[PDB]
RNA sequence: AAUUAUUAUUAUAAAUAUUAUUUUAAAAAUAUAAAAAUAUUGUUAAUAAAAUUAUCAAGUUUCAAAAGCGUUUAUUAAAUGCGUCGGUCUAAGUAUUAUAUUUAAGAUUAUUCUUGUAUAUAGAUUUUUAUUUUAAUUUUAUUAGUAGCAUAGUAAUUUAUUAACUGAUUAUUAAAGCGUUCCAUAGAAAAUUUUAAAAUUAUAAC
């Protein structure tokens, strides 16, 4: 096989992800995995399409629709996997909408059930078994004790125990930071902000897979957009001034100093942090500005973490 | 589709804007559905 | 289904004020089965469901009530 | 008229026990065989089941047509027949429901009759009036 | 556009609604228009549940194609409604005995599951695990650190 | 093009005039069954 | 200008009987009995049209060859005549 | 406009949209050379295309033959709407053995209702032409019962019926 | 003749018993338009028979 | 500069690289541009050259039943232009015998595959599965009597045929 | 749809019924055009996307300006949409991700400088410009420039036409286009050339 990512190209811009190994379509929905569910829009309470009210995090973009299709591929993803029980990459299962490759893993008592797929694993492999060192092949699901400082892991769990929620996206990877805490590891996450993470917690090691999607996906086609269909996105500049405070003004106005969606999105203004976790030690905010490398340079204690926010 | 009119009040202060904060009259008698009920 | 009082037999026939919205639009709509025929309600003559007989009995598959 | 009216649940008192003058029985009897209108009933039924005699005339039939109360099934008109015309062949009952005639009073006001219920008996051997002139 | 040629209506004509039936439900009872105590929301359907989802908690199959979709996976697990709470009656299985009930009775329900967690750990992990698979972690040489596996492993094997 | 003019139309806005039933039923005392004292 | 279940024929049909124009009722020679007729195509008009020659509307380059074959070559017969009588 | 769901089956046009596109018909024999062309394009129908990943898992292997249709008696016995949980295949039966019958839906009944329309249009037009073949049929049988009783009396009654000439000039076989 | 959505003329139905008339119903004045539900039923609906399936 | 440069495609039927896309390539001779246009196809196909009648010796492929002769329009006549393979005409099915052999539905569009002289449906002939339709199941939405085939193959001039203009 | 009205209510299925509502002896207009020699745009704001046809109903070409193909109550450089980019978000969703926007894809490039909003801020105001917002009045470099470009105008030159308030070209100080510019550009709207049935002037011609 020839780079197991290709950027396929039906039509010269449109560039969509195909993978030599991908299953075809036929071994995709599988019965006991496949969630079907109406989405909700964007309406909330009252239907109302709203987004969210600015304090919370539960999203309901305004500009959200047709996320469920209905008849589209949904099987559930397991984000849970086995410390140490070997696994068997029976499959490489790439759905579209949900843009991350996801392979049937055997995980050797009968577990047909388990999808997350590092960058660079094979099908028809075993994995999650370790080669003579602590456990670092590709694939292996680790405990952050079990790493080293500056190798890559992914699928991250926040709360040991409580599942992978960070490095999720394709081609991410959280890197290790050799942190001197007594009990905690900080691993730099790719938004930049550095967290410290319990040394329990379990990542998946390697890369997170389908590298090429930070670029070279792009549809420009009217079909393929339904990967993403989502409401259309108005100027809000052309809002009948009595709705939208940006309006009007016989031609192109270039806009009201102080942008806002309808209540405020100031261009760096609206920061929307807050509650800092007692883990979190450098937010994106503190680290936006000073490289990928610098931030992989020191040793992080709590001394590190900025008294103030 | 429907609407109190009220506008719903914070999830704390359950009642703000009686129709007597605006000295509305609502006899039986004179609009009829009138009469309030915190009274 | 009207039922008699003493008949243990339970009938949709209800005159509840929550009950009467669906009462009436079996009278003047009629089902429209998904099947492609229509049922109760056909034609011109509205039912009365107070002047049915009564409810006599569940339907069977093998023969037609029980 | 679905909507239960008040005043109808008080006019059935007043004839099925005194109402406001005699106590009522007590909910057992109510729900029993021998409370009177089920007990008037039991023995002392009220139904009008009456003859079209254009089918059955001097015109042979073996499809005789009765007017039958609405609320009378077919297994009844059966069971009616059987036990107080001693009719002792029917095979098939063939049952309409007829919108009571309606018309228009020398006064004006539109008088319609109570409605009914065809019910066209399908008798074995068949049967016919004379009539002599 | 000039031209409205209104014959594009007229097809496939809606239901009647009757919207008398409802104005008439809000008076034949106390209640106004449901002002927007609740106003709505559009409620599920049973087609876009997926029963036998491996997710759905296992106890509700039915009544959680209502619910949300963003609320019945959490849906506790209650009961059957119909299973009994473990009841101390006397019924010991048929041929489990005495000698062996005298013995295990004398562990309570604390002293017992501690004694399985331990077994379990031990039936995995050795015939299980030392048949194939490694359930250990291993040092720079490669030798067992522990001595048995730790006990999460455990608990999601 | 509204629909439904006939009939059906005309007794829905007469006879659901007729006064439904009306009975004070008091609200009950779920959590504390007062028969079980 | 009409075929058969297995013949041919041919006709100008008029306005009065434009409703048998499609499919006729008639007697076939390749049998003896009546046979629905079909339409295989036109031979011309049943009169002129207005300001027109007598062949207004022509009647084909099909209904031709049909016509090239029944009278067209009968090389194989000039012998018993060639228009005489 | 009278909600799709309460037809018995689909409408069979389906009207769009589109003020700037005029024309009654859905453009089908597009929406069918994509699909019979692109396997891909409908969902596998879980089952023909389950069946593997449980075959894989089982036997190491790809199934590698084809996969039998209608799904075992079984399968999909929570689902109350498969019909896209499946192909439009109706939901596979119980887990018994029993011979297969049609779980009879509101959907199944309403074909039978269609293949006996069908056989009563088919046969009210059948047999128009088969009495349209004695009307016309006849009449021309009888009609030449007329050109006889009329050959016959015109040679008696002498009436040529070719003009007020004698067939003198006919004889000429000019116009005249 | 079947149970078919159709229309008809008002004189067609036949008029109540008018003073000038006794009551002249739709089929006694056209008795080869009464609808036959023996043909109807047997060719145009179906039949609980043919679908029984138990 | 004429301003409104963005525009509703007004000609589009008044070209002529839009005439010879509007041809069809039938099989006639009619060398090109002389086919009809719009409704791609000419009404009454005349066959004077060969008569195009049902024969005697023709049977149901899909099922093999005789057909009845020609009284009747029981039966699909699809005479693929000049086919003389399946019959001395073209494949011949009675209306209920035209579904696929194979998953025994109907043909949808109507465009079958002759597997081993039993019709096949195309997307089974061809290997996929999705093996139920929606509309009508068992029977296809097919015209009777070549009717339904008679918008192409062999229009009139079917071949050279100049004995017209010939001597 | 105020009606027994424009009006196949297209959920289906089918294919040869000799199923049954339309006054009447004229020329004007007008709705309308069968027919028919020349002429081919001289008509006009402007010819050419303008019913049907068995005589089978279709203009070709060049240049300049102009994106996406969806979508709109006076229907389009309206508003969508992919990418890039800016900002926000690691205790509800995957920070090559999803929110919140500005632009528009493709191809070249994307300049100079800051007084206020925002951010950060230290009791607050007052102060305060890494990135963002808005700005640049002589920003004006690239780039196109009489252009939907405030007048000046028919811009001056060149063509083109017998006649050039057309249009295209050169350059070029454009009342104050300008880097989101410019190029590339297809069915559109113009300008030529040219051909051509609509009864286009001539022309009136039931
Ligand atoms: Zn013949
Ligand atoms: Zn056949
Ligand atoms: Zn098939």
């Amino acid at each position: 096989v020839r780079s197991p990512d290709h950027g396929y190209s039906q039509h010269i811009l449109q560039k969509d992800i195909w993978s030599p190994f991908q299953v075809g379509a036929n071994m995709m929905s599988y019965t006991p995995l496949y969630y079907d569910w109406k989405g909700f829009s964007s309406r909330d309470y009252f239907g109302h399409r709203s987004g969210t009210n600015p304090g919370s995090k539960v999203l309901l973009g305004h500009y959200r629709r047709d996320e469920v299709r209905s008849w589209g591929y949904r099987i559930m993803v397991n984000h849970k996997p086995q410390k140490r029980i070997p696994k068997w990459l029976a499959c490489v299962v790439h759905i579209p909408r949900k843009k991350t490759f996801l392979g049937f893993f055997l995980y050797a008592n009968g577990a047909y059930v388990a999808e997350l797929l590092t960058y660079k694993q094979l099908p028809r492999i075993i994995y999650n078994k370790a080669f003579q060192g602590c456990l670092p092949t590709i694939g292996q699901t680790v405990s952050l004790t079990e790493v080293t400082y500056g190798k890559e892991i992914h699928s991250v769990e926040m709360y040991p125990g409580h599942g992978g929620v960070i490095c999720r996206a394709s081609g991410t990877a959280a890197v290790v930071l050799r942190g001197s805490e007594p009990n905690l590891v900080p691993l730099l996450l790719p938004s930049k902000e550095v967290r410290l993470f319990d040394n329990m917690c379990h990542a998946v090691f390697g890369r997170r897979a389908g590298v090429m999607y930070n670029k070279q996906r792009n549809f420009s086609k009217r079909s393929v957009e339904e990967n993403m269909p989502h409401r259309p996105k108005v100027h809000s500049k052309t809002k009948r001034v009595s709705s939208h405070p940006a309006g009007g003004g016989n031609g192109g106005s270039p806009n009201l100093l102080t942008p806002l969606d309808w209540r405020i999105h100031p261009r760096n203004c609206v920061k929307t942090k807050y509650w800092l976790s007692g883990y979190i030690l450098r937010g994106r905010q503190y680290n936006r500005n000073q490289t990928v490398a610098d931030l992989k340079s020191k040793t992080y204690s709590w001394a590190n973490r900025d008294p103030v926010y | 589709a429907a609407t109190p009119g009220v506008g719903i009040a914070p999830e704390t202060t359950p009642v703000k804007y009686v129709p007597e904060m605006l000295n509305i009259q609502n006899a039986k008698w004179w609009n009829g559905r009138g009469k309030p009920v915190y009274r | 289904n009207r039922t008699h009082p003493l008949s243990k037999l339970r009938g949709n026939l209800r005159r509840n004020p929550s009950e009467i919205p669906r009462v009436l639009n079996m009278m003047i709509q009629g089902v429209w089965h998904k099947s492609g025929n229509k049922l109760y309600f056909r034609g011109g003559k509205p039912p009365n469901p107070s002047t049915h007989p009564y409810l006599t009995g569940e339907p069977c598959p093998v023969y037609g009530w029980k | 008229n679905p909507i239960a009216g008040k005043i109808g649940l008080v006019n059935r008192k007043a004839e099925e026990w005194g109402w406001p003058h005699q106590r009522p029985p007590p909910t057992g009897l109510r729900r029993s065989p021998e409370y009177f209108p089920f007990f008037f009933s039991r023995y002392f039924p009220d139904v009008e089941v009456r003859l079209v005699l254009d089918s059955v005339l001097n015109n042979e039939t073996t499809r005789p047509i009765f007017h039958i109360p609405q609320d009378m099934s077919k297994q009844e008109l059966v069971n009616y027949l059987k036990n107080i015309y001693n009719i002792d062949n029917v095979v098939r009952i063939r049952v309409r429901n007829m919108r009571g005639r309606r018309f228009k009073n020398e006064v004006g006001e539109i008088k319609s009759l109570p409605d009914y219920k065809v019910a066209v008996v399908e008798l074995d051997s068949p049967v016919s009036i004379v009539f002599k002139q | 556009k000039s031209q409205h040629k209104n014959v594009l209506r007229k097809g496939r004509p809606h239901m009647q609604k009757y919207k008398e039936l409802n104005r008439w439900q809000r008076e034949a009872q106390g209640i106004t228009k449901w002002e927007q105590g609740h106003s709505h929301r559009p409620q599920p359907y049973v087609e876009r549940f997926n029963p036998e989802g491996a997710g759905l908690t296992r106890g509700t199959s039915a009544y959680a194609w209502k619910w949300w979709h963003t609320q019945y996976p959490w849906l506790p697990n209650v009961a059957p409604a119909d299973y009994v709470p473990p009841s101390p009656r006397g019924i010991r299985p048929a041929a489990w005995d005495d000698e062996f009930a005298d013995v295990v009775l004398s562990m309570s329900d604390e002293e017992i599951q501690s004694y399985l967690l331990d077994k379990l750990t031990e039936v995995i992990f050795a015939e299980t695990q030392r048949d194939g698979y490694e359930l250990r972690r291993l040092d720079f040489e490669g030798k067992p650190l522990t001595e048995l596996p730790e006990r999460r492993i455990i608990e999601n094997f | 093009f509204k629909q439904g003019q006939g009939m059906f139309s005309h007794q829905l806005k007469r006879i659901l005039n007729k006064k439904s039933l009306h009975k004070y039923n008091w609200d009950p005392l779920h959590m504390y069954d007062p028969r079980k004292l | 200008n009409a075929c058969h279940v297995p013949g041919d024929q041919i006709f100008l049909v008029s306005n009065s009987f434009t409703r048998r124009l499609l499919t006729r009722t008639d007697h076939c020679p390749k049998c003896d009995r009546l046979s629905t007729f079909r339409f295989m195509s036109v031979s011309g008009m049943v009169g002129r049209m207005p300001y027109k020659p007598v062949d207004t509307p022509g009647p084909s380059y099909a209904t031709l060859y049909w016509r090239k074959q029944r009278s067209g070559k009968i090389a194989s017969q000039p012998l018993n005549e060639v228009c005489n009588k | 406009r009278k909600a799709l769901q309460s037809y018995p089956v689909p409408p069979r046009a389906r009207n769009y949209e589109r003020r700037w596109s005029s024309s009654r018909t859905n453009p089908y024999n597009r929406m069918f050379w994509r699909t019979v062309l692109n396997e891909d394009f409908a969902r596998p129908s879980f089952w023909v295309s389950d069946f593997r990943h449980k075959y894989l898992a089982k036997h190491g292997m790809d199934y590698q033959g084809r996969v039998p249709a209608s799904p075992a008696p079984g399968m999909y016995q929570g689902f109350s709407d498969v019909h896209k949980i499946l192909a439009n295949h109706p939901k596979p039966q119980r887990e018994s053995r029993h011979l297969p019958v049609m779980p009879m839906t509101p959907r199944v009944v309403f074909e039978h209702a269609q293949e006996k329309r069908i056989d009563y249009a088919k046969k009210m037009h059948r047999d128009r032409r088969l009495v349209e073949q004695l009307r016309t049929h006849e009449f021309w049988g009888w009609y030449m019962k007329l050109q006889r009783v009329r050959g016959r009396w015109c040679k008696e009654h002498g009436v040529s019926s070719r003009g007020v000439y004698g067939p003198a000039v006919d004889a000429a076989e000019l116009w005249g | 003749t079947y149970s078919m959505k159709g229309q008809r003329y008002p004189a067609e139905q036949g008029r109540t018993s008018r003073p000038g008339s006794l009551a002249a119903s739709r089929d006694r004045m056209f008795p080869l338009y009464r609808r036959n539900y023996k043909l109807n039923r047997e060719l145009r609906v179906l039949d609980h028979r043919r679908i029984s399936t138990d | 500069h004429g301003k409104p440069a963005s525009g509703h495609k007004v000609r589009t039927q008044h070209s002529r690289r839009w005439w010879m896309q509007s041809k069809a390539h039938h099989l006639t001779a009619v060398p090109h541009e002389e086919a009809r246009s719009r409704p791609h196809f000419p009404a009454y196909t005349e066959d004077v050259d060969q008569p195009m009648v049902v024969p005697d010796g023709v049977c149901c492929f899909n099922c093999d039943k005789p057909i009845d002769g020609d009284d009747i329009n029981s039966y699909v006549w699809v005479p693929s232009g000049n086919a003389r393979v399946p019959t001395t005409q073209g494949y011949f099915f009675h209306v209920k015998c035209f579904k696929c052999w194979n998953c025994k539905y109907r043909i949808i569009h109507n465009q079958f595959y002759s597997k081993d002289s039993r019709a096949w449906c195309l997307s089974c002939a061809l290997g996929r599965d999705i093996r139920v339709p929606t509309r009508r199941w068992h029977t296809s939405y097919v015209n009777t009597h070549r009717t339904g085939s008679r918008l192409t193959g062999q229009f009139f001039p079917r071949h050279r045929h100049q004995m017209e203009f010939l001597f």
